[PDB]
């Protein structure tokens, strides 16, 4: 199949600081992926984006009715959707799992990567960090960065990269929202 | 209990 | 900011494809099956708490629908030009053999919204308790899809996830095995 596309979207977007203290309400047009026409609560009427939404602007800006349903969705929208489901998505605090396991970059050789493997926690924000013999190791970390799984859980790998001796110990600290104190998490060889 | 989702204006023809 | 509640919708030509989903901070809350007009959560935890609409949903594409027929008229029916994806397949939980695991498929930075995406092994085609989730928006207005495939991890068995596109000049392959 060979024929042309063409794409329409459309994103109806509440932004929230603290709590609902500052709710901002965005109602946004896109075709393809170049929004021309735009709703912002901060402005109170639509303004165009490009040249192409133009006729659009001009014609729901001169609806009373409209503009005024868009205002009120900060109140109307924003606000009342955040209560609905602020139990199960603003309060969702899953406990992250952490495992640390030897690794190897090339194959048939010694171990020369220390995974700390953070698994299934909400929210996503995390900070992790390796130690060796009680001092922070700043040198030679690699990661995959933060991970959406898709299902409501976010996971991490953070690397070092180092051969173990024998008797050092390396420690795997997480810190996260719903932690009280830092997770430590050690491995010796 | 119920979510409330935002309407979808028509372009002029 | 601290959160952010996007309500999405996309409608595609000449496919006549749509979508209505709720985001929150880039999770799905849930989306209205256009077919069986139906609300699907994201997590069946979340349709205890909440309720919402279909019939509603389907309002808003039809406007959508009209919208982009306006909009191919006024851009003198100028298509999109394709973005071939991103592909990554990562396990949900740290591999053991005989444990049970999940291997996730994430097909990232691609529009439009239509792929092929299969599970193998060993080369041969899965279809068995694979589950994936709908067209997901982001904030680029590309779009992003999950794939998951339950599994147990043994020696003898080999993984892939083959994506198909219209922006990639050959499927595109992405290997697991233990
Ligand atoms: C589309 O066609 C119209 C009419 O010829 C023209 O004014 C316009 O510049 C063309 N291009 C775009 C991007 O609208
Ligand atoms: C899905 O497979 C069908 C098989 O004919 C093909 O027409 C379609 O283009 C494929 N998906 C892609 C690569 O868009």
């Amino acid at each position: 199949d060979t024929r042309p596309r063409f794409l329409e979207q459309v994103k109806h977007e509440c932004h929230f600081f603290n709590g609902t203290e500052r709710v901002r309400f965005l109602d946004r047009y896109f075709y393809h992926q170049e929004e021309y026409v735009r709703f912002d609560s901060d402005v109170g009427e639509y303004r165009a984006v490009t040249e192409l939404g133009r006729p659009d602007a001009e014609y729901w800006n001169s609806q009373k009715d409209l503009l005024e349903q868009k205002r009120a969705a900060v109140d109307t929208y924003c606000r009342h959707n955040y209560g609905v489901g602020e139990s199960f998505t603003v309060q969702r605090r899953v406990y992250p799992e952490v495992t640390v396991y030897p690794a190897k970059t090339q194959p048939l050789q010694h171990h020369n990567l220390l995974v700390c493997s953070v698994n299934g926690f909400y929210p996503g924000s995390i900070e992790v960090r390796w130690f060796r013999n009680g001092q922070e190791e700043k040198t030679g970390v690699v990661s995959t960065g933060l991970i959406q799984n898709g299902d409501w859980t976010f996971q991490t790998l953070v690397m070092l990269e180092t051969v173990p001796r024998s008797g050092e110990v390396y420690t795997c600290q997480v810190e996260h929202p719903s932690l009280t104190s830092p997770l430590t998490v050690e491995w010796r060889a | 209990e119920t979510v409330c989702p935002r309407t979808t204006q028509q372009s002029p023809e | 900011e601290e959160h952010v509640i996007i309500q999405a919708e996309f409608y595609l030509n000449p496919d006549q494809s749509g979508e209505f989903m709720f985001d929150f901070d880039g999770d799905e809350i849930f989306h209205v099956d256009m077919a069986k007009k139906e609300t699907v959560w994201r997590l069946e935890e979340f349709g205890r708490f909440a309720s919402f609409e279909a019939q509603g949903a389907l309002a808003n594409i039809a406007v959508d629908k009209a919208n982009l027929e306006i909009m191919t008229k006024r851009s003198n029916y100028t298509p999109i030009t394709n973005v071939p994806p991103e592909v990554t397949v990562l396990t949900n939980s740290p591999v053991e053999l005989r444990e049970p695991n999940v291997l996730i498929c994430f097909i990232d930075k691609f529009t439009p919204p239509v792929v092929n995406v299969t599970w193998l092994r060993n080369g041969k085609p899965v279809t068995t308790g694979v589950s994936e989730t709908v067209f997901l928006p982001r904030e680029d207005h590309l779009f992003r899809k999950f794939h998951y495939l339950p599994f147990l991890p043994s020696t003898e068995d080999v993984y892939d996830c083959r994506v198909e596109h219209w922006g990639l000049d050959e499927p595109l392959l992405k290997h697991w095995e233990f």
